[PDB]
């Protein structure tokens, strides 16, 4: 968009009836404990994993 | 000339000595390790074979 200079005449907005279509995504992760380690009560660990 | 004082006194101008010492020691483990604290008996920690 500009400022337009008269002549005796309006001038609309000129784009229209187009699009672009993103189609936004999705993303995700997963980790695992083992179940091992909780009995042994070393729970250092998940800290700096997390 | 010596008591008990003397060599507690000898330990806490140790202890501050040489704990100023670690505390400003150099790292250089950190950069390429990770570090675990740990309880008792710990032997197996599972976060590997994940990615």
């Amino acid at each position: 968009p500009k400022l337009r200079e008269w002549i005796g005449q309006r001038v609309i907005k000129d784009m229209a009836a187009q699009g672009y279509q993103i189609t936004n995504k999705l993303f995700e992760s997963t980790v695992g404990v083992k179940r091992t380690d909780i009995e042994d009560d070393n729970l250092g660990v998940y800290g700096p994993l997390m | 000339i010596i008591t008990p004082a003397l060599i507690s006194a000898l330990k806490t101008s140790f202890q501050k000595h040489f704990q100023d010492a670690l505390a400003t020691a150099p790292s250089t483990y950190l950069q390429v390790a990770t570090v675990i604290p740990s309880t008792t008996a710990s032997n197996t920690y599972g976060w590997l074979g994940q990615f």
